[PDB]
Parts: structure tokens; sequence; C-alpha cells
């Protein structure tokens, strides 16, 4: 799948809400990163039953 | 150039490209553009209404 992306995305075009969709995606992701990280090391649990 | 690939943009073009759209879209069934009312949007809206009020009444019953 990468390798038909790229190379069919240099040669298209695109409307501005579409490219300011994808530019969105990368900070939807950066956000939950510290959120699963400390429940995956146990910190919610570990405080609720001080 | 040419707009090719997926470069950044700025939301004043955002805004500009989407104006262009619904004149278009009001086009191809009013087959005018004077557009004295915008009637494209205000049922859109309504459409956003129901949408939104179906998901508050889930967290109601979700909270109870």
């Amino acid at each position: 799948a990468g390798m038909a992306a790229a190379a069919h995305v240099p040669h298209t075009i695109y409307s501005p809400l579409f490219r300011k969709f994808v530019e969105w995606i990368e900070y939807l992701c950066l956000m939950p990163i510290f959120p699963l990280a400390l429940w995956l090391m146990n910190v919610y649990a570990a405080i609720r039953y001080r | 150039g040419s707009g090719y690939g997926l470069g950044l943009s700025t939301r004043t073009q955002v805004t500009g490209y989407q104006f262009l759209a619904r004149r278009t879209a009001m086009a191809l069934t009013r087959w005018r553009v004077r557009m004295e009312i915008e009637p494209g949007r205000r049922q859109t809206l309504a459409v956003v209404a129901s949408v939104s009020a179906a998901l508050v009444i889930c967290l109601g019953a979700l909270l109870w």
C-alpha cells in the first residue's frame, strides 16, 4: 500500500480541505501517547488504591 | 508548483474553497447563482442538530 501511494500522490491534486485534514492526523496521534503510557504502567490503579 | 502533492494550507484558503463548492452545488440544482438566501447551509445545520441531539440522549442514558 505504501509503494502505491508513493507513486500516485506526487502527480495528483487535492483541495485545501483534505490537506488541512491530513495535517491534523499527526496531532490526534501525539495526544493519546501519554494518557495511554501511564495506563500501561498501572499508575491510575496504583493511586486509586493508594 | 501547480499545487501537486500534500502541502500545508492556510485557514483563509479552507473557507475559500468551501465557498466555491457551495456556489457550484447550487448551480447544479437551482440553475442560478444570485443566492439571495442560502438554503444549502440551513438544510445542512438541521441534520447536524439532529445528530447532536441523539448523542446527548446517549450521554444521559450512559450517565444514568
